[PDB]
């Protein structure tokens, strides 16, 4: 696309600059360009991709929730619905773009557990965002697509990664949020967060100080959700 | 409920 | 343009929704559409226009300053300069759009002091933003364009508005920042802020509680700058 | 130096 003329390394450099400048739409466009070069992503590059799109979709989701709340209080003319729909369509477009990158061809080339779990977690997350706004014939299929991606990620992570691995912990956190917020399964959410926390706690003794900091940060986020939910 | 934030 | 099909009132309604959703690019596009309907703007509508574009250009300016700082520390390949230039060009485009709205035809139809001063202040501000990034043959002309717009605004405001009027105070604040930051005239900046503050203080006795709150807020911002500068 | 912010 529009980034086809730019060197891969230059796209990555500019993504880092865009992050420092808080230009997340630019960051996402640079990272989309980098993915489309066709090469696998390193760990650092995967994180750049994730940060970029999380910020973009995060802004859209926040706007959608503001507008949806106004719309539900209205229930005036068609403007609130129209503008909510505009934001919704834009959000869906970004999710479809991310899912498209994962399907063409990041997941299929990802053979190491760390990369494959990372991408499948992403796939779950972006289907989850589609689920948040879905109301038509395919809504159950969207929810099931999220579930399936998260479940494959969980199965790989349990076999191949320590219980303290940050990607494994973040996956469990997000899958637990899926259960609570999307699948109407609060008990499953709570069980997953609890078991994840406990298994991580038991493995902290193996870690360096720096790895300990990372794992315990995500453990605290699990605990925070457990507190909110109980 | 809060999901995973961006890394610190 | 793209908003030509939408009712003026719907554009204004959606601008307000976009503000609540913190969708400032959308807000600006809606307000550009509203201006292009050809009718004069009310006070509330002028403020919507201003808020929208201030947020948009504010983000661009902040990004430009981050990138410019990295570039000056670099003085590696062309990427930092290229990306700074990209952000700069986008910023210039937004400023040119705002200036275009003012010239076609908001200023020429603005006959009341409140509207005319508001628009001329805007004109000064957006030339000031162009001046912040200017380096070529026209840089002195850009600075003079800002100065001229601010000066016409000041002359009208002094004749037609009380010294406590928020638009008059905001104009003086921004013109003082022009003097300090752009025109290399810190003494003029300080004198303007001081005289503005003092003349406003003397007129506070005439105001209602609500008008007092508004005027004193801007007076405090003048005082804050005086503290920074002395 | 800070210029005028958006209205409160
Ligand atoms: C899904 C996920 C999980 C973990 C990370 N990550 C990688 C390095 N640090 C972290 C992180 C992220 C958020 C909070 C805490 C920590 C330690 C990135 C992603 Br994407
Ligand atoms: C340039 C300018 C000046 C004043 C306002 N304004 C209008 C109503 N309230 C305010 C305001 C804005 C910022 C700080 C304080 C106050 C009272 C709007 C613009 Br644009």
């Amino acid at each position: 696309g529009a980034m086809g003329s730019m060197e891969r390394a230059s796209l990555i450099q500019k993504a880092k600059l865009a992050e420092q400048a808080e230009r997340y739409e630019d960051m996402a466009a640079f990272m989309k360009g980098a993915v489309e070069k066709g090469e696998e992503l390193s760990c650092e590059e995967r994180n750049l991709l994730s940060v970029a799109y999380k910020n973009v979709v995060g802004g859209q989701r926040a706007a959608w929730r503001v507008l949806s709340s106004i719309e539900q209080k209205s229930n005036k003319g068609p403007e609130v619905r129209e503008y909510r729909e505009k934001v919704e369509t834009e959000l869906q477009g970004v999710c479809d773009t991310v899912l498209g990158l994962l399907d063409s061809h990041l997941i299929k080339e990802a053979g190491d557990a760390e990369s494959r779990v990372f991408y499948l977690k992403m796939k779950g997350d972006y289907y989850r965002y589609l689920a948040e706004v879905a109301t038509g014939d395919d809504k159950k299929r969207i929810i099931d697509s999220a579930r399936s991606a998260y479940q494959e990620a969980m199965d790989i992570s349990k076999k191949e990664m320590p219980p303290t691995n940050p990607i494994r912990l973040g996956l469990a956190l997000n899958f637990s949020v899926f259960h609570y917020e999307i699948a109407n399964s609060p008990e499953e959410a709570i069980s997953l967060a609890k078991t994840t926390f406990d298994e991580a706690m038991a493995d902290l003794h193996t870690l360096s100080e720096d790895s300990y900091k990372d794992s315990t940060l995500i453990m605290q986020l699990l605990r925070d959700n457990l507190t909110l939910w109980t | 409920t809060p999901s995973l934030p961006t890394p610190p």
